[PDB]
Formats: C-alpha cells, sequence, structure tokens
C-alpha cells in the first residue's frame, strides 16, 4: 500500500521520456511469460534488467541521454539501484491502477503518530540520566527509526 | 517554501559544486533527523547520534563521539538538525573514490572544518582527527604535514590550506 | 674562565655553520622536490593540451 496516486506515480518519471506504463506492461508481460515458462529467480531478475537497459538503450544519435543511462546500466552498483528504483516504482504503479487505497493506512498512520508521541514524551521527560527504561526506549526508537529507514 | 530558503540555496551550492544533485537527499536527511530526534526539538541527543552512527555508518563509538565533539561547537551536549544535516554532506558515502575527491573539494571556506580551534591554525591533534575521520596512512599524513610546514612551524595558514587544496585537486584531475 | 668562554662559543660557532649548512641543504632539497614537482604538472597540461589538440 504505497498510497499514492496513479497519475502522480505514472507521469513519465524517467528523465529519457519513456513511457513508464508501456515500461511496467512490458515487465508485467515478460514476468507473466516467465512464470508460465517456470524461470528461476535470477534469471528473471536478469531478463528484467536486461529489459531495462533495452528501454534505456534507444538510438543513440536520438540524443545523449540514452549513452549515459546506458553507461550508467553498464556498471554494478548503480545498475542495481536504478532497477530497484525502477521496481518498487513500477509496483506501487501497478497497485494503483486497479485499486491502491483500502483499509489499515489510518491504522498505521495512527500507529506511527502513536510512537512518535510516545517518543516525544520519553525525550522531553528524563528524570534519570543512569536510568535503564528510558535508555532502553531511547534504543527501542532508534532501532526501529533505523529499520524503516 | 522548499524546505526554507536557506536550505533551498544551500542545495543549490552543493548541486553546483558536485557533478550529481542527487534526488531527495536533503529529503532523506531531514526525514533521518526527524526520525532520531524524537522529541522534535531541533536537537539530537549524543547517544542518538552514536546510534545512527552504528547503524548507518557502523563507526566506533570513540570515533561518534569526536565526531560529535567536533560538529556541535556550541558544547551544549546536543546536536542540531543543520549540523547533523553539514555531518551527513561532509560524509556523503565516504567509502566511494569520488568522495575523497569531494571531501577534498570539501566546502566554500573548506578551512573550518579541519579547523577545530579556530584560531586559524591547524595543530596535530586536529590533523589525527581529520585522519581518524578520513582514512589515510599515518606516513602519508606525516609527509602532507612536513610538505604543508614551509616555515617549519607546524602551523597551517588559511591561504596555505587553500594552495595544498588546490594543488591536491590539480593533482587528482591530472 | 677564559678555557670555559673559548670552548663554549668554540663549539656553539662550529655547530652554528654546520645547522646552517644542514638547513641549507634540507632547503635545496625542497627546492628541488617543488621544481620536480612544477615540471611533472607543466608535462601534464601540455599532454593533455596536445590530447586535446588531436582529438
Amino acid at each position: 500500500t504505497a498510497n499514492v496516486s496513479v497519475s502522480d506515480v505514472c507521469e513519465d518519471f524517467d528523465e529519457e521520456g519513456k513511457s513508464v506504463r508501456n515500461r511496467i506492461r512490458k515487465y508485467s508481460q515478460t514476468i507473466s511469460i516467465r512464470d508460465s515458462l517456470n524461470l528461476e529467480p535470477e534469471e528473471i531478475q536478469q531478463q528484467a534488467r536486461r529489459e531495462l537497459e533495452l528501454c534505456h538503450g534507444r538510438s543513440l544519435e536520438h540524443g545523449e541521454d540514452h549513452e549515459e543511462s546506458e553507461t550508467s546500466l553498464a556498471s554494478s552498483t548503480s545498475e542495481s539501484l536504478i532497477f530497484s528504483l525502477w521496481k518498487p516504482h513500477r509496483t506501487y504503479w501497478t497497485e494503483q491502477q486497479n485499486r491502491l487505497p483500502l483499509p489499515l493506512m489510518e491504522l498505521m498512520e495512527t500507529e506511527v503518530l502513536d510512537i512518535l508521541k510516545k517518543a516525544l514524551i520519553t525525550y522531553r521527560s528524563t528524570i534519570g540520566r543512569n536510568h535503564f527504561m528510558t535508555k532502553e526506549l531511547q534504543g527501542y526508537i532508534e532501532g526501529i527509526r533505523k529499520r524503516r529507514n | 517554501m522548499k524546505l526554507t530558503p536557506g536550505c533551498f540555496l544551500w542545495y543549490l551550492y552543493m548541486d553546483k559544486i558536485y557533478c550529481l544533485l542527487s534526488l531527495r537527499n536533503v529529503k532523506a536527511l531531514m526525514v533521518y533527523f526527524h526520525l532520531l530526534d524524537v522529541h522534535h526539538r531541533n536537537t539530537l541527543n549524543d547517544v542518538l547520534f552514536f546510534h545512527f552512527l552504528q547503524h548507518v555508518t557502523n563507526l566506533n563509538k570513540s570515533q561518534i563521539g569526536m565526531i560529535f565533539d567536533l560538529l556541535d561547537w556550541t558544547a551544549v551536549g546536543e546536536i542540531g538538525f543543520d549540523q547533523f544535516y553539514v555531518l551527513i554532506c561532509i560524509l556523503l558515502a565516504h567509502q566511494d573514490h569520488l568522495e575523497d575527491h569531494f571531501m577534498y573539494r570539501h566546502s566554500r571556506p573548506v578551512f573550518e572544518l579541519l579547523d577545530l580551534d579556530g584560531e586559524m591554525n591547524i595543530g596535530a591533534a586536529n590533523f589525527q582527527n581529520y585522519r581518524f575521520l578520513f582514512n589515510i596512512k599515518k606516513q602519508e599524513l606525516r609527509d602532507l604535514f612536513h610538505d604543508f610546514d614551509i616555515t617549519g612551524d607546524r602551523l597551517l595558514n588559511y591561504k596555505e590550506f587553500k594552495l595544498y587544496t588546490i594543488f591536491c585537486t590539480d593533482k587528482s584531475i591530472d | 674562565n677564559m678555557f670555559v668562554g673559548v670552548m663554549i662559543m668554540h663549539t656553539e660557532d662550529s655547530m652554528k655553520k654546520f645547522e646552517r649548512d644542514l638547513t641549507l641543504e634540507r632547503n635545496l632539497a625542497i627546492m628541488e622536490e617543488k621544481q620536480i614537482i612544477l615540471k611533472r604538472q607543466q608535462e601534464e597540461v601540455n599532454r593533455l593540451m596536445n590530447t586535446q589538440k588531436s582529438g
């Protein structure tokens, strides 16, 4: 549940001008073909990376942005980061296409607000600098924030 | 406003000084600072700063304490949101090879970060703190200090530091 | 007193020139290393300009 608008999540966020909706549809078709052919997850990830590289690698004479995108995708860490960014956005757009918004989102927001209020109270009120309960609560809050981020 | 005009101008300066301006890096830093600051009083405790450092960069406790002491020039026992943002921008994924050149470029003054005393002079303790913050060989640091100390007084002026930084940047570019 | 004074600044004038010569040698080495650095930088600049001209 990304809780985002479809028109804002599929508004051609790519700088190369490629259609995000068309790319997501092609990725879904490839995923369906792989699921029908019983493809392994590593092969599926390699095929998705190849499809993203082909989408970025249009005719090189039609602008130098495609060449820069291909040079970035030729690496490992940058290409993996770009693929991870494209896949979560594609999943969010696909979920927002049919019907994304639903219950328990307000429950998660209320839980986040309650956690923030409790953390604010604990940080504001600290009678003991050598106390154990306040230190444990602060450490748990820091760990939860680090895990969420 | 787009998260205050001062921070907007700082982001513009960072974009003009760096090849890549990233995407919502300042927003992510602000979100992390808000998560760390439980009370949301525009400040963070030393324990919270050390916890964030251990979670992200996995630095040592002594190194985290030294970094917090160097960053908190007010000596009030807390680190502000602007101080946390400045520290995050100074780090800027220091494991990368280009991060060394980014740190050599440093900031607009590019002297007060190294000069903890603030008397326009960087001492041996400041050099050791810089070598702890950014990994460098002790022999290389001693050779650089000897090259910088032209007068032999073991003191670095602002103009001398700027000239050394310019020479290092030219050598790295060439 | 004459023996101690004669010896005191006979050794003073002996080591003064020695320390001056050692510092002069160090300064000559520093000037030579700066000259080598400058020639290396000029060679790098000329090579970069030649490559840019030929490219």
